[PDB]
């Protein structure tokens, strides 16, 4: 009776009534997702319905994790949770579950390619290592960040979409086999501003070979003590590839693509496109390049941070639902 | 600088 049911494509959602006005705006692995008006808060919101939540273990444990670190992580940077809901009564009918989320206005994809300023340019990637810094605080390193999980607002706000773990925004930790910390997220965050300068994909691998002969060719073969770090089978490749040395900065990235800013956003670059994550520069010290300190503000950029089966993952994601 | 409150979508 607090509920209605709305038919999206071959989708059933079934929603408290203070949702209205669904329409879908796309689609994961993860579930469909409509833009909705909640009456009660007075503001439009997304509403993500879970695709087969205990289908199977994987799920499962997806799900949990999902819900549980969005009742935790709580910043502007960050899609925020407004609500969880279930229309089923009891843990027996127990099938689906919904969860509202605040809505912007579109992902970074088309804005990128639309020639910015450097306030809007420098502005948006403060919000962005913002977010990837409350993100890393609560333990959490994202390592798929992209344009399209990042979205923006029509006054210039935004907002990282998810929690992470298109192979063009991948480090080279990643890509390769190595381990990984903290400004993994950096390469990502490199890989974007270059596109919003230089207006297309910097390494546009049509594979997971060729996205390593991309970023060797244009930034050059790495240093050998980095090549120790590699595995037997992968160093051989790498080893084995062709030297490349490189282009400079200025080359790969020229004033005529810019409208003394121009050369700090060439720096900026230079210390976050760095193969080597030991030599790539961190979040904290991105925080502060000249570039990106122009907006600093504490109260944003430093905030305070096993095995089931199915029927019990079920209760707890019930539970957690409660 | 003032921070931008518009962007063109
Ligand atoms: C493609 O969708 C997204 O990128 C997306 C946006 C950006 C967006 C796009 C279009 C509208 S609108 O169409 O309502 C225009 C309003 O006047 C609003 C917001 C969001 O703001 C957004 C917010 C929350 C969410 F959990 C998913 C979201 N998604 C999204 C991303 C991947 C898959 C499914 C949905």
């Amino acid at each position: 009776n607090n509920f209605y049911s709305v038919e999206i494509g071959d989708s059933t959602f079934t929603v408290l009534k203070r949702y209205q006005n669904l329409k879908p705006i796309g689609s994961g692995a993860q579930g469909i997702v409509c833009a909705a008006y909640d009456a009660i808060l007075e503001r439009n919101v997304a509403i993500k319905k879970l695709s087969r939540p205990f289908q199977n273990q994987t799920h499962a444990k997806r799900a949990y994790r999902e819900l549980v670190l969005m009742k935790c992580v709580n910043h502007k940077n960050i899609i925020g949770l407004l609500n969880v809901f279930t229309p089923q009564k009891s843990l027996e009918e127990f099938q689906d579950v919904y969860i509202v989320m605040e809505l912007m206005d579109a992902n970074l994809c088309q804005v990128i390619q639309m020639e910015l300023d450097h306030e809007r340019m420098s502005y948006l990637l403060y919000q962005m290592l913002c977010g990837i810094k409350h993100l890393h605080s609560a333990g959490i390193i994202h390592r798929d960040l992209k344009p399209s999980n990042i979205v923006v607002k029509s006054d210039c706000t935004l907002k990282i979409l998810d929690f992470g773990l298109t192979r063009y925004y991948r480090a080279p930790e990643v890509i390769l086999g190595m381990g990984y910390k903290e400004n993994v997220d950096i390469w990502s965050v490199g890989c974007i501003m270059g596109e919003m300068i230089k207006g297309g994909v910097l390494f546009p691998g049509t594979d997971h070979i060729d996205q390593w002969n991309k970023v060797i060719e244009q930034l050059g073969t790495p240093c050998p003590e980095f090549m120790k770090k590699l595995q037997p089978t992968v160093r051989t490749y790498v080893e084995n590839r062709p030297k490349y040395a490189g282009y400079s900065f200025e080359k790969l990235f020229p004033d005529v693509l810019f409208p003394l800013k121009a050369s700090q956003a060439r720096d900026l670059l230079s210390k976050m496109l760095v193969i080597d994550a030991s030599k790539r520069i961190s979040v904290d010290e991105a925080l502060q390049h000249p570039y990106i300190n122009v907006w600093y503000d504490p109260s944003e950029a430093e905030a305070p941070p096993r095995e089931h089966t199915i029927e019990e993952w079920k209760e707890l994601i019930y539970k957690e639902v409660m | 600088p003032k921070r931008p409150t518009t962007l063109n979508l």
